[PDB]
């Protein structure tokens, strides 16, 4: 581990630049699906915020990060960190973010080893976690599928970025 | 019961035209990513042209650009290439193949049809280099064939096997990591630019010729195959 990034990269991009969107909540299980939002633009590159933020308990959270070749030329250069998620998260240490496994962050945390009979990895397209019944204090961490060195013709990919904010709940 | 069936084949001239068409059985055609690849004689697979689901992203070939138009029909099942302005060089076998993910990317081949011949006569991009070009050896016997590609590729390398008469088999994908039912004997190493397959026992099924694949970047590209003769 001991990789370190910034939500900004090279983007060059501000807070309020970004183009914040909300998690499209299916009932019990939040999703952040960047299979379309990444895609190179003219006008790139843009930075994608998804937002999650669970304040029930047992949530399952589930990131759509499109692959390299799941279309041609558009993901060629896509990098999705932490590699290891969803065990490795990105929390915001002083300002830069860095790696942490998220099991010593949220404790009964449960990680389901397959994704319906594959990997639970961002390698093989989408990564799950389950949040567990009671979460003691406030916990933000961070994931990211990024596609901004992606370059075609003169469009340029878009960087995605999932923040999940976890807020107290149980007794 | 995964089934691609090629059909449309036949003999034309220099600047003629041809329609294939590829029906497809056994799996959902509307989540599927199938690619046109044709082998033309004496030379390795080469990636034609491909189209999403959906119909809305298309990519061809530069050698096709401008000649070739591809097209679905999601309800039938089948996959459609559209040949104008054909050319000597468009000869050969014209294969659909299904595209799947397995490890890191997508730029691999999961199930390939029989191929339907494509004979034109009237009488930058990742350049793959392979070695040796044939071998011949005894049944117990250890064989390493090279691969060396142009540029920088990680382990975003795969190995084909093609029986003769047969579409090619995806053996090892991430430079050495064997697929589902791939026998032991089958070594896979290397990365950066230099790659290498090794069979460590030679049984007399291993008879065929092997292509190595860069997974990494568009365009999808093989080398030339390394024919494997057991005597």
């Amino acid at each position: 581990l001991s990789y370190e990034t910034t939500e900004s990269g090279d983007t060059a991009v501000s807070e309020d630049s970004y183009d914040k969107y909300a998690s499209q909540n299916t009932n019990k299980e939040y999703v952040c699906d960047f299979t379309d939002q990444l895609k190179p633009t003219e006008s790139g590159p843009k930075v994608k915020k998804c937002e999650v933020k669970v304040n029930e308990p047992l949530i399952k959270v589930k990131i759509i990060c499109p692959l390299k070749g799941s279309v041609e030329k558009l993901y060629d250069n896509i990098e999705y960190v932490p590699k290891k998620s969803p065990y490795v998260v990105l929390t915001k240490e002083e300002t830069k973010l860095k790696e942490k496994l998220l099991s010593k962050l949220i404790y009964g945390l449960l990680i389901s080893p397959t994704v319906n009979e594959k990997e639970n990895n961002f390698k093989e397209g989408v990564i799950e976690f389950t949040l567990p019944p009671v979460v003691h204090k406030a916990t933000v961490f961070y994931f990211i599928c990024d596609n901004s060195k992606t370059e075609d013709d003169n469009k340029k990919g878009n960087r995605g970025i999932v923040e999940v904010y976890v807020e107290p709940y149980g007794n | 019961e995964v089934q691609l069936v090629e059909s449309g084949g036949g003999l034309v001239k220099p600047g003629g035209s041809l329609r294939l068409s590829c029906a497809a059985s056994g799996f959902n055609f509307i989540s599927s990513y199938i690619s046109w690849v044709r082998q033309a004689p004496g030379k390795g697979p080469e990636w034609v042209s491909s189209i999403t689901s959906t119909s809305t992203d298309i990519h061809y070939a530069d050698s096709v650009k401008g000649r070739f138009t591809i097209s679905r029909d999601n309800a039938k099942a089948s996959l459609f290439l559209q040949m104008n302005s054909l050319r000597v060089e468009d000869t050969g076998v014209y294969y659909c193949a299904r595209r799947y993910c397995r490890g890191g990317t997508c730029y691999l081949f999961d199930h390939w049809g029989q191929g339907t011949p494509v004979i034109v006569s009237s009488g930058s991009d990742i350049q793959m280099t392979q070695s040796p070009s044939s071998v011949s050896a005894s049944v117990g016997d250890r064989v390493t064939i090279t691969c060396r590609a142009s540029q920088a590729i990680s382990s975003w390398l795969a190995w084909y096997q093609q029986k003769p008469g047969k579409a090619p088999k995806l053996l090892i994908y991430g430079a050495s990591s064997l697929e589902s039912g791939v026998p032991s004997r089958f070594s896979g190493s290397g990365s950066g630019t230099d790659f290498t397959l090794t069979i460590n026992s030679l049984q007399p099924e291993d008879f065929a010729t092997y292509y190595c694949q860069q997974a990494a970047r568009f365009p999808i590209t093989f080398g030339q195959g390394t024919r494997l003769e057991i005597k």
